[PDB]
């Protein structure tokens, strides 16, 4: 059970990180304005 | 008893970490994760073709 | 209850807590009066 | 500031409304009041068990709460109509653009200072003046004196 | 001396009606802030006073 | 004499100065048997630490001599009169009383302390090194000014002599607390106390007598 | 080479004069609620701590202007040293020192049969100065009238102070009625004109500020009865139960419900 709840820890905080670091890359510029 | 369990819950642990393994699982996905957009930053900013000083960002 | 110096000024206190609706109503009337420009 | 002022307002009347609907006979909760427990909790007026003992300083609270209202009310109107449009060429100081960082930072700092005394304001009241409402005291709820606050960081983190 | 301090708090309403009624009106006309300045400043004068009258014989009646 | 080629030596008849060393500045006795001021850029670093030790000694030293003096004369009352046991009173139940009466200083924080002399001595010494309120060009060494309020050197001979008394009684000064650090650390007494031990018995109460022969397998 | 410099690093000194002289100082009002033009003509600013504040036309012209600036200056000076000397020794003595007579109106009474006043040379030495009534009044009254002739004579004897030196009988000469400079400047932080200017308005702010407190402790002393280091310290340990409020209410007030 213990290895079970390290895995899922694991990829939600895989997932969680990825989310932050991609809003935090420059994500106000990605868009079609002049 | 009978059988065994984790027994946590209800208890009131920091972030839900009752395992050094838990902790040092989610230090080192956001270490790693973290270290690879750290290098990045310096190319996905000169993409805009404007220096970061302080007027760079979306204003209005 | 207020003190007994307060007692003849009660009718005041209870009719004070409407007057921020009334202000929202006489931002209301004085659009309305400018004729919403 | 004007708004400010109708947020004072409406807690002053309030509380004027809320003491004078207040019977002894029966208990806070028993007569539809929100924020006279609120003073209640901060140890005002109250005594062992619970029980409601002195009405003067929630009355004293609505009285200076209606007049400071009064007061903000006038500055917001005297600043809303016949003050400066803009205030950034006559007073520099108060003057900011919405894009400059610096100076938004500046306010965000000078206001979270503010903020900071206030909180220090309540702890003040736990420890020198009289305390606050207890209600895990000994021999029953009490207004106690907080002596030895917990500021242990695996306390405060948990 | 209730009386007298019923009666500086009735004049305290009555000031307060006047100014909340008067001070806008005064405000929102052109070229009139810069004139009936006295009238307002004397108001909110007699304002002050009558709140720290009545806050002073509070003492007495309770 | 205390400038020029006629000036006193640190060894008396036997006087050989080395190069370096013409006589220009104050306390130049002609001691360098190291070499380590030839370069006149660490002998001018070197002549403004002895300076600023020497001041801070005599300070130092005139600290440690008189709460001991005043408690043993019986004349006041501190919780801890010794020099190297004064931090400690902090920790005691009444706090830091100055000269023993709870209505001085009352002192109950070491963190507060602690705060207040980093902000304070930080900004002094960055006037002291740049200059601040009492000057801006002033001498790095010997300013003047608001800092020599009842004018004693306005004369240039006088101020030469009064440099050079000032480095005397520093060097002094040095050696004092020197002797205090040490002698407090072999004999776990103040000053004043081993002062009065030495003159009570002086054969007896000595540092050779006493401590040397337990120096060596034995303890103190 | 200066004799000032800034309190917190290089060039870091920005004296702004123009806050407190000139047509843009700032005034006793705000901008929106007071007109430049209002302001007496005689009041043009030249002065230090110049609020353009005098509503009942008392500066008639520049003499009446003058006269009443050196006496707000002498009572400022005197307010200063009154403010602290009846402040300081009542805490001392309250914090658990050996003060006879403490507090600011008895101390005069302290010594009326055979009371000897002590004087405490803070930190050091707690003094027992025994100079009787009669002896302390004669020496008090021949110093103050001494001084007081000599500030009106605009002349005094020879003497050496510090800075200044040895001066003899000639100094006196061209010094100002108010800042007389020279041997009553010994630390010399009168030297540069910006330095000497925020130099004054300070002094005139803080002498307003200790009349106004001194008025305070007459009143205090009149109504409460007790010295002024005893009502804060009363206020600061509670502030809703002790003030003047709940002072003047001479009997206890029943609950209400
Ligand atoms: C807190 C801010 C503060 C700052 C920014 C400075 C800044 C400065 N100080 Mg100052 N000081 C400050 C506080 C204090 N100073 C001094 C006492 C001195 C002295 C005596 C001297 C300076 C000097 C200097 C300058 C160079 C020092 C350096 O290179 O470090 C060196 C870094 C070290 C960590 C020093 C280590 C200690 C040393 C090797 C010996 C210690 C011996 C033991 C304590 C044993 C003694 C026990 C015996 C006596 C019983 C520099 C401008 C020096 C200068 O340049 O003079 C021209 C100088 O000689 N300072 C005291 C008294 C304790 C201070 C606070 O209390
Ligand atoms: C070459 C330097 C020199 C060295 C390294 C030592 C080393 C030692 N000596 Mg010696 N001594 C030295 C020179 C001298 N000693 C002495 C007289 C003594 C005595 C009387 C004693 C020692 C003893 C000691 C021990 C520690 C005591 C001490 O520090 O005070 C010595 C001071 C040094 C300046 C230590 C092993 C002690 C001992 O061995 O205890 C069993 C002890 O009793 N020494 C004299 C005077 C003639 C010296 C003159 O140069
Ligand atoms: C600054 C002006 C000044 C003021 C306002 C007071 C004020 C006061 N004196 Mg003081 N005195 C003043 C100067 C002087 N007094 C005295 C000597 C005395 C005595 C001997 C006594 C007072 C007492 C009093 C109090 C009686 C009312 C009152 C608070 C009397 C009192 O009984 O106080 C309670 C009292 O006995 N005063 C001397 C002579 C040294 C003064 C000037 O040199
Ligand atoms: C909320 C913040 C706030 C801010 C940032 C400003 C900002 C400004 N005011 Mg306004 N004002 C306010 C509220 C505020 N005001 C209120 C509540 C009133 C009613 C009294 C006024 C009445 C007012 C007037 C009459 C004038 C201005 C003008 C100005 C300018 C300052 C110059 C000056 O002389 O004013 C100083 C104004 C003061 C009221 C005197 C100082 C009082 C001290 C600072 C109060 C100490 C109280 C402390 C903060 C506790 C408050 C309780 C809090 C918890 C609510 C500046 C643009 C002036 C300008 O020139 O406009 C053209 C001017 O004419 N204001
Ligand atoms: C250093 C100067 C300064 C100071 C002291 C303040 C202080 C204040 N500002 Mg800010 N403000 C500043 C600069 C400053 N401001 C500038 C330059 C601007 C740009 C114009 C603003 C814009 C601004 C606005 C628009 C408003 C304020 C408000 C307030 C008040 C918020 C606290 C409150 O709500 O009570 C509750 C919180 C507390 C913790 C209790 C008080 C405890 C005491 C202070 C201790 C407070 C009096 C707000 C207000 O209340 O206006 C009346 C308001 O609406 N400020
Ligand atoms: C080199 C600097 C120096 C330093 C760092 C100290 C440091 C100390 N002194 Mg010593 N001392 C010195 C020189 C020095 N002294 C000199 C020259 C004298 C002769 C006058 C004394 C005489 C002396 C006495 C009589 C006492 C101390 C005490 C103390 C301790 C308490 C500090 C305090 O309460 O004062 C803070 C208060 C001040 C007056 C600072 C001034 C306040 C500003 C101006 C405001 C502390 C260990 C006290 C003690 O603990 O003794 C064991 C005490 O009773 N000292
Ligand atoms: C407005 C003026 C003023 C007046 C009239 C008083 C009056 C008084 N004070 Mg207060 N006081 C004042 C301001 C004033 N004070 C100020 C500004 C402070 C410092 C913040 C104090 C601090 C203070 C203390 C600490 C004490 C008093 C006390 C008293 C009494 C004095 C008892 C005594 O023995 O003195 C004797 C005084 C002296 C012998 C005077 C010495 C002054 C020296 C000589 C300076 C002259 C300078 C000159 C250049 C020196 C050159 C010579 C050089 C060669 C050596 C008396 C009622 C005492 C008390 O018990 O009252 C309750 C006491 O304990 N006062
Ligand atoms: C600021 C501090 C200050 C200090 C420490 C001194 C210190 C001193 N003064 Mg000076 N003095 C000063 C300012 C100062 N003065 C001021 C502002 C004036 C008014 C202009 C004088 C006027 C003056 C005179 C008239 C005399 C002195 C004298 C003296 C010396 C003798 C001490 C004395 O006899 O009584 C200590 C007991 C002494 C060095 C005396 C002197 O120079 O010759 C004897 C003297 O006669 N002083
Ligand atoms: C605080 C920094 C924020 C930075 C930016 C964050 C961006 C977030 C992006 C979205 C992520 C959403 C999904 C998150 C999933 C992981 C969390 C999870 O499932 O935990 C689930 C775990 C449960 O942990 C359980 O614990 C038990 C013992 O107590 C047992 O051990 C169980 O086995 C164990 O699973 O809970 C936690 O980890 C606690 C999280 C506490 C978070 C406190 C945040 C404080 C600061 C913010 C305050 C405001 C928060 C919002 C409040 C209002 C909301 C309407
Ligand atoms: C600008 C604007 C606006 C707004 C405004 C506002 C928001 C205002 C406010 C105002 C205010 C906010 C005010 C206030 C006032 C107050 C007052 C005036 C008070 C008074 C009081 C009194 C008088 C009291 C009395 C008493 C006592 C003392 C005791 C007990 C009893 C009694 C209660 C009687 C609008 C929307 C219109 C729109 C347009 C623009
Ligand atoms: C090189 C040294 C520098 C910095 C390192 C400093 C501190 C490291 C401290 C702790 C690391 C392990 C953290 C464990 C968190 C708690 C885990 C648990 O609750 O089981």
């Amino acid at each position: 059970m213990l290895t079970l709840k390290i895995f899922v820890y694991t990829v939600v905080t895989f997932f969680v990180s990825l989310f932050i670091f991609g809003f935090l890359s420059n994500d106000p510029g990605r868009n079609p304005g002049q | 008893l009978v059988d065994d369990r984790l027994a946590g819950e209800g208890t009131g642990k920091i972030l839900g970490i009752n395992d050094p393994s838990l902790f040092w699982a989610i230090t080192i996905v956001f270490t790693i994760v973290w270290g690879v957009f750290y290098v990045s930053t310096r190319e996905i900013d000169a993409a805009s073709d404007r220096e970061n000083d302080d007027d760079f960002g979306l204003t209005l | 209850k207020l003190p007994e110096a307060y007692a003849p000024f009660d009718p005041i206190v209870d009719v004070l807590p409407v007057i921020p609706v009334l202000f929202l109503l006489l931002a209301l009337v004085w659009q309305a009066s400018v004729s919403f420009r | 500031v004007a708004h400010a002022g109708l947020i004072v307002f409406w807690a002053g009347a309030m509380n004027l409304f809320e003491v004078a609907h207040f019977v002894p006979e029966k208990p806070m909760y028993e007569q539809g009041l929100i924020l006279l427990p609120h003073l209640a909790t901060l140890g005002y007026g109250v005594g062992p068990g619970g029980e409601v003992i002195d009405t003067y300083p929630y009355f004293v609270s609505g009285v200076l709460h209606l007049i400071s209202s009064a007061v903000l009310g006038f500055g917001g109107v005297y600043h809303s109509l016949v003050g400066p449009e803009t205030l950034e060429e006559s007073f520099p100081f108060f003057g900011y653009v919405w894009k400059d960082k610096n100076k938004m930072t500046t306010i965000l700092g000078i206001h979270l200072i503010v903020l900071g005394l206030g909180a220090w304001l309540l702890v003040w009241k736990a420890m020198y003046f009289g305390g606050i409402y207890d209600t895990w005291a000994p021999g029953g709820g009490d207004v106690r004196i907080i002596t030895n606050p917990t500021v242990s960081p695996g306390v405060i983190f948990g | 001396m209730l009386l007298i301090f019923q009666l500086a708090l009735f004049a305290f309403i009555v000031v307060s009606f006047l100014l909340v009624v008067g001070v806008p009106v005064v405000l929102a006309t052109p070229e009139g802030w810069a004139e009936n300045k006295g009238t307002v400043f004397s108001g909110i004068g007699i304002w002050f006073l009558l709140v720290f009258l009545v806050g002073i014989l509070n003492s007495f009646v309770v | 004499e205390w400038y020029g080629p006629n000036r006193p030596q640190f060894l008396g008849p036997f006087s050989n100065p080395p190069s370096y060393l013409k006589g220009e500045f104050p306390g130049d006795y002609g001691w360098d048997t190291a070499g380590l001021s030839a370069d006149p850029e660490t002998f001018a670093r070197y002549r403004e630490l002895e300076v600023i030790h020497a001041r801070w000694a005599m300070l130092g030293a005139l600290g440690c001599v008189t709460p001991e003096l005043l408690q043993r004369n019986g004349v006041a009352n501190f919780g801890e009169a010794v020099w190297f046991k004064a931090g400690a009173q902090i920790f005691q139940e009444g706090g830091l009383d100055y000269l023993g009466n709870p209505s001085l200083i009352h002192a109950q924080s070491i963190v507060a302390i602690l705060l207040t002399q980093l902000v304070l001595m930080g900004l002094i010494e960055g006037y002291r090194v740049n200059g601040g309120p009492a000057g801006e060009g002033l001498d790095a060494l010997y300013p003047g000014e608001a800092f020599d309020p009842l004018g004693l050197a306005d004369d240039p001979d006088t101020f030469a002599e009064l440099k050079v008394k000032e480095l005397k009684n520093g060097r002094l000064a040095m050696v004092s607390m020197l002797g205090f650090g040490v002698q407090g650390l072999i004999t776990r007494k103040g000053p004043i106390e081993n002062l009065a031990d030495h003159l009570a018995a002086p054969d007896a109460t000595n540092f050779w007598v006493d401590y040397a022969p337990k120096s060596a397998g034995i303890g103190y | 080479v200066s004799r000032s410099g800034g309190w917190l690093g290089s060039d870091s000194q920005n004296i702004n004069l123009d806050k407190w002289y000139g047509p843009d100082r700032v005034l006793y009002l705000p901008g929106g609620l007071l007109a430049r033009d209002e302001i007496n003509p005689v009041l043009n600013g030249t002065l230090p701590g110049d609020y353009g504040y005098d509503p009942l036309g008392l500066a008639k012209d520049a003499e009446t202007l003058a006269k009443y600036r050196a006496n707000e200056l002498l009572h400022a000076r005197w307010a200063m040293l009154a403010a602290a000397g009846a402040i300081i020794p009542e805490g001392l003595a309250a914090n658990g020192a050996d003060v006879k007579g403490a507090t600011w109106f008895e101390t005069g009474a302290a010594m009326l049969n055979g009371g000897t006043l002590n004087w405490f040379a803070v930190p050091f030495v707690n003094f027992n100065n025994p100079l009787p009534l009669f002896a302390v009044v004669a020496i008090n009254v021949a110093l103050m009238a001494a001084a007081e002739n000599y500030r009106r004579t605009e002349d005094g004897p020879a003497g050496y102070a510090p800075g200044v030196g040895k001066f003899d009988e000639s100094v006196y000469s061209n010094m100002d009625n108010l800042y007389p400079g020279g041997p009553f400047d010994p630390l010399g932080l009168a030297d540069d004109p910006e330095v000497l200017a925020e130099l004054k308005v300070k002094e005139i702010k803080n002498g307003r500020l200790a009349m106004v407190s001194f008025l305070g402790f007459a009143v205090q002393a009149a109504v409460t009865g007790e010295g002024p280091y005893a009502n804060w310290s009363k206020h600061v340990a509670d502030p809703f139960g002790y003030n003047l409020l709940t002072i003047l209410s001479s009997e206890d007030r029943a609950a209400v419900l």
